[PDB]
């Protein structure tokens, strides 16, 4: 009897680290004979060596190609017993054996293995005859060596019989199943894909068909990667909620000419338009830009998105429209989040989306900005960050400052375009769910001239901001 | 059977072509760095010494180079031989851009 | 054919008593800089006038400056037979002077 | 007739037997021989070891202790040792 | 006279590193068998009480090894790294920045 | 070869696991001393800031501080790395 | 093989002293110190 | 080719600084010349070892004999090999 799991295309065996195949000995008749061996009298084959033990030693009964379907005899443990021109073996599971030096056909020894071992062939195996493929492997550990491997040694020289040294691991070893358990001293993937699939479906019942079969394995060995697009444009974004610090920081990035981009574009706002802009109008403003700078291939763009355009559009247009990608395209995704803007309230409460502009597939990195901050509070926010979303890459900025390394890694990594990423992002559609409007009811500007008392301004900020519940 | 003169045109050769720019802009971009000066000062002895092998000329040479980072800390650069007078010689060169002060010493010897 | 061969300790010595001695941890005046030089690189070249190598020729060199906070480089490339021609180097550093010597070697044939 | 002693539990003295009588037959001048137990001990333990062969030499090292095995291989004799 | 010893790297001004090898090798001479540990344990406890080594960025850091390699964001005014022969102990003393 | 150990630490999990990467690709690029204490000081410096410290060996012993929760001393295959952060 | 000569000469360089940004010292620097 | 020198046969281009050879290659014949013959073995190598050390840099380690070999890294540029009259000597410094 046997339970398992079947999803589509393979099935898992819940339990197969039970041997399929298991025996013991219940006749003691034969061994009696073997175990009560008296001293003083000799017979002459085997000899008359004294060994008192040789514990921790293993034995290995080789099988075929029955062992390949998972039918194979398991190894024992054993110790044995030395004589002139015999060996006593005392298995655990199967008693007193008997050796002779006759019985060997052929001999191997290594020296690759942990410890020393000794291959040979014979003709009539101890165990059932018609299982077994007739090879035996005997293992020598600690004093063995010295006091029994070696005197077979001898005796095999004064015979001439040939003893032969392997140098490779032998193949018997990598036939089977239990030998690679024990030379050694999947699963992950298989929930991986289950795992995945789930998410898959989640999106859509529908849609939910990308590979939806043994295609997903061929994912699993997609770590080797290339990809690159020449005679385009590549654009490095950046998120962040609102007062997040955004735009100053890609001033400080542009700033960064000493790679071997060497030329780069700003993209330059101000507030007046950026009160009137939406989402279909940034893409003509980027190709204005693109028309009036006349701008080459290699250089590349810094453009900071505001709050209230959401990104998904964007990346939908940049696929769907022609020219955009006839002429475009995006090399990486940075964000922002800041410690003291993480609240939306005094009672905690997010302000919007500030857990969802970081999902693993969407923005590569993800940067914190901290100001006069207790440096125990970071780190809690840092294990509360971690666990939110599962995988992201977390630095440390101080009041928007960078570090020379970090601007390399921003500005020279292109991955987004990689295929990897483009599977991720379709498995991640239901969290990534941003949700703001445009327009003039939602954000507005008022232009004003005229000098202001300060203390006024905090009337304002105690009664507005402590009445605003 | 040769000129100094011609030595030192050959050494100019050497340094000009390898980082000298006719535009006075990069010499600024590349300014002293603790980083790249290792590549500098081994590619420089090595390009000069290739233009001192395409000479055919059977004499026989030796080389050496300073690179000092400001001009506030001052240095002397002295010579002082034990050769002959006919063949035998010895050159110098001081050298300025804008922030990297280099130099050049040489010596030629018979055989 | 060499008997009588050049060695680097020898001259590592000489160096090493030579500057030592004369230098006496004395500051860097501009005035006496240059002439300061001129000086030690004769009586040097006094020394390995009786530095018992007949054919082997001594292209002298010495460099002498005050260091102020402040990174050098000075390196040297060769070109000789190693069995025969060889060098010699030395440095030698107080709080705020440095001066080092570097004396070649090309036995004549 | 003389056996310098290492570790206890035949971790290091009983595997350095097993090698050295690969290695003395399969070779015929030293230097491979030498060269291949060093090779394997520096892989199996430690990152520098020292080895010798041979009929007739005398010696004297410094080392760490424990770490010193001699034995009278056949009509050779090795040495080894780690340090460093 | 100094006891001798061999300047891998210094950068504060000689008396600085005078007083510090003095204690050095006397302290060497006082605990000449147990661990390094206490080395240091006893170098910094002097050094930290001296009113003397007055103004530090961090505070004291002192290692001790016979093999071993190092970066280090030390304070631009003070460090020093090494040996005292007879012994051949490589010790290296900074405050950190 | 083997994965890493610690044998002594005062981290964070998620930030254990960090140094765990940062180590094997230090060992797997660079192969000495001072180039695998400057390139695991310039990640961690890239990752968190100013003002790490490191020392990689095989012998030596220490007396430092740190920050409380940014200290650990782990081994490689016989390689006593210790990281602390001021 | 009686090959007496003499020679001599001088490099230098030329000699200015600004002292108006002058004076920093990067105050966290690093170095990588071994053994 | 064993080139001479004026101790005795010694492996060249030399891997071992002039003042250290000149040192080993008076020490050797010497120590043997004074109080000292072959008939002895061990206390001979004992003294070079010594004297190499309280001179020179500390860690040396010295194998002679009539036959042997060895690989072995060392500190740079610190390898003494030479015969003397049919009989091998070697030495080298480790850290
Ligand atoms: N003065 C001050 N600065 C802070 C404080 N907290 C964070 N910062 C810094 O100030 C920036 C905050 O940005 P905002 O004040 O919202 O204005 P902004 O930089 O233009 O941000 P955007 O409106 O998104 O462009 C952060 O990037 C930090 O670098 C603070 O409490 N006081």
């Amino acid at each position: 009897a046997e339970s398992f799991i079947l999803q589509e295309g393979c099935y898992l065996l819940l339990t197969k680290e039970i041997p399929y195949f298991d025996l013991w000995n219940c006749q003691n008749d034969y061994s009696e004979k073997i175990e009560k061996m008296k001293k003083r009298i000799l017979w002459e084959p085997l000899g008359k060596q004294i060994s008192d033990e040789l514990p921790k030693n293993r034995i290995f009964v080789q099988t075929g190609r029955k062992s390949n379907y998972g039918f194979d005899i398991p190894i024992m443990q054993a110790s044995y017993y030395m004589h002139e021109l015999g060996l006593r073996i005392e298995t655990q599971r199967l008693g007193w054996f008997i050796l002779f030096f006759k019985e060997m056909k052929e001999i191997q020894i290594t020296q690759k293995m942990n410890h020393t071992w000794l291959i040979f062939k014979v003709d009539s195996n101890i165990t059932f005859n018609s299982i077994s493929k007739d090879t035996i492997a005997l293992e020598f550990t600690g004093d063995a060596l010295e006091q029994s491997f070696f005197k077979i040694k001898n005796y095999f020289e004064e015979n001439q019989i040939k003893y032969e040294y392997q140098v490779d691991i032998p193949a018997i070893f990598q036939e089977s199943q239990i030998a690679k358990k024990q030379i050694l001293n999947n699963e992950q993937f298989f929930i991986s894909y289950i795992e995945s699939k789930q998410l898959m479906i989640l999106n859509q019942m529908k849609d939910l068909k990308l590979s939806a079969y043994k295609n997903l394995y061929e994912q699993m060995q997609i770590s080797q990667a290339i990809t690159p697009v020449e005679n385009h444009i590549g654009v490095i974004l950046v998120n962040g909620s609102y007062c997040s610090g955004k735009r100053k920081f890609a001033e400080n990035l542009i700033r960064f000419g000493s790679d071997n981009n060497l030329r780069l574009h700003l993209y330059k706002f101000d507030l007046n338009e950026m009160s009137e802009l939406t989402e279909k109008s940034y893409l003509s403003g980027l190709l204005k830009f693109a028309s009036e700078k006349k701008i080459q291939n290699t250089d590349v763009i810094v453009a900071s998105v505001p709050h209230f355009i959401n990104t998904k559009i964007l990346i939908d247009y940049f696929s769907k429209s022609e020219k955009i990608s006839n002429a475009f395209y995006i090399r990486t995704i940075a964000t922002k989040i800041n410690i003291n803007n993480i609240y939306s309230n005094f009672n905690k409460n997010p302000v919007n989306n500030v857990f969802t502009y970081g999902v693993e597939g969407y923005s590569q990195f993800l940067l914190l900005d901290t100001y006069n901050n207790y440096d125990a509070d970071v780190n809690a926010l840092n294990k509360t960050l971690s666990g939110v979303l599962p995988g992201a890459k977390i630095y440390k900025i101080m009041n928007n400052i960078l570090n020379p390394a970090l601007a390399k890694d921003i500005l020279t990594s292109i991955t987004f375009i990689s295929e990897q990423n483009n599977l991720n992002r379709l498995k991640y559609s239901v969290q990534y769910d941003l949700l703001t409007s445009n327009g003039p009811s939602s954000v507005v500007f008022i232009p004003f001239k005229l000098p202001i008392l300060r203390e006024k301004i905090r009337d304002l900020i105690y009664k507005k901001i402590l009445q605003n519940g | 059977e040769y000129i100094s003169e011609e030595v030192q045109k050959a050494i100019d050769d050497s340094v000009k072509q390898v980082f000298g720019i006719k535009d006075d802009s990069s010499q600024v971009t590349i300014t002293y760095n603790k980083d790249k000066v290792n590549l500098w000062t081994q590619q420089i002895i090595d390009y000069t010494i290739r233009g001192l092998n395409k000479l055919g000329k059977h004499f026989k040479y030796c080389v050496t180079a300073i690179l000092q980072q400001t001009n506030h800390a001052g240095i002397s650069v002295q010579i002082t031989a034990y050769q002959d007078t006919n063949t035998d010689g010895s050159l110098i060169q001081c050298y300025e851009i804008n922030d990297i002060y280099a130099i050049v010493s040489v010596f030629a010897m018979a055989v | 054919y060499i008997k009588n061969r050049f060695y680097p300790s020898k001259i590592q010595k000489i160096i090493k008593e030579l500057f030592e001695d004369r230098l006496k941890g004395v500051e860097y005046d501009p005035n006496n800089a240059n002439q300061l030089s001129e000086r030690l690189v004769l009586e040097l070249r006094e020394k390995i006038k009786r530095g018992k190598v007949p054919r082997y020729k001594i292209g002298v060199q010495v460099v002498f400056g005050e260091i102020k906070g402040q990174g050098l480089r000075i390196a040297s490339k060769c070109l000789w037979d190693v069995q025969n021609d060889n060098y010699a180097s030395y440095t030698y550093t107080s709080e705020k002077v440095y001066c080092t010597g570097i004396v070649f070697g090309c036995y004549f044939e | 007739i003389d056996m310098p002693e290492n570790s206890e539990m035949k971790s290091m003295k009983n595997d350095a037997f097993s090698q050295a009588k690969f290695a003395v037959e399969n070779y015929k001048f030293e230097n491979k021989i030498s060269s291949h137990i060093k090779k394997f001990f520096d892989e199996k333990y430690g990152p520098n070891w020292h080895c010798v062969v041979g009929k007739h030499f005398n010696a004297y090292v410094s080392y760490d202790s424990k770490n010193f095995i001699f034995f009278y291989e056949g009509q050779l004799a090795i040495l080894l040792y780690r340090k460093g | 006279p100094l006891p001798p010893h061999i300047i891998r790297f210094n950068d504060m001004a000689q008396h600085l590193l005078k007083k510090v090898i003095r204690q050095a090798d006397v302290l060497i001479k006082e605990n000449p068998q147990g661990l390094e540990k206490d080395i240091a344990l006893n170098l910094v406890k002097f050094v930290k009480s001296q009113p003397e080594f007055k103004i530090g960025d961090g505070e004291w850091q002192c290692i001790i090894g016979k093999n071993f390699g190092c970066s280090l964001t030390f304070d631009a005014n003070v460090l020093a790294f090494f040996d005292l022969l007879p012994s051949r102990k490589s010790i290296l003393l900074f405050k950190s920045g | 070869n083997h994965e890493p150990e610690v044998k002594a630490t005062d981290m964070e999990e998620d930030m254990i696991k960090r140094v765990k990467e940062i180590a094997i690709n230090a060992v797997k690029e660079y192969k000495q001393e001072k180039q695998i204490a400057h390139y695991i000081k310039y990640e961690f410096d890239k990752i968190d800031g100013y003002g790490w410290n490191c020392i990689v060996g095989r012998n030596f012993g220490s007396h430092i501080i740190h920050q409380t929760k940014k200290y650990i001393f782990f081994k490689i295959n016989e390689l006593c790395l210790l990281l602390w952060k001021a | 093989i009686n090959f007496q000569d003499t020679e001599t000469r001088y490099g230098g360089i030329q000699n200015q002293v600004v002292n108006i940004n002058q004076y920093v010292q990067r105050n966290p620097n690093f170095i990588d110190l071994d053994n | 080719q064993y080139k001479t020198f004026m101790g005795a046969r010694v492996l060249w281009p030399p891997e071992c600084a002039d003042d250290i050879l000149e040192g080993a290659i008076r020490e050797t014949q010497d120590a043997l010349k004074k109080f000292e013959i072959a008939r002895e073995g061990q206390k001979i190598a004992e003294h070079l070892k010594k004297y190499m050390d309280d001179h020179f840099d500390p860690y040396w380690h010295v194998f002679f004999g009539k036959n042997f070999g060895c690989q072995a890294v060392h500190n740079k540029n610190r390898f003494i090999y030479f015969y003397i009259e049919k009989t091998a000597f070697l030495m080298y410094q480790t850290q």
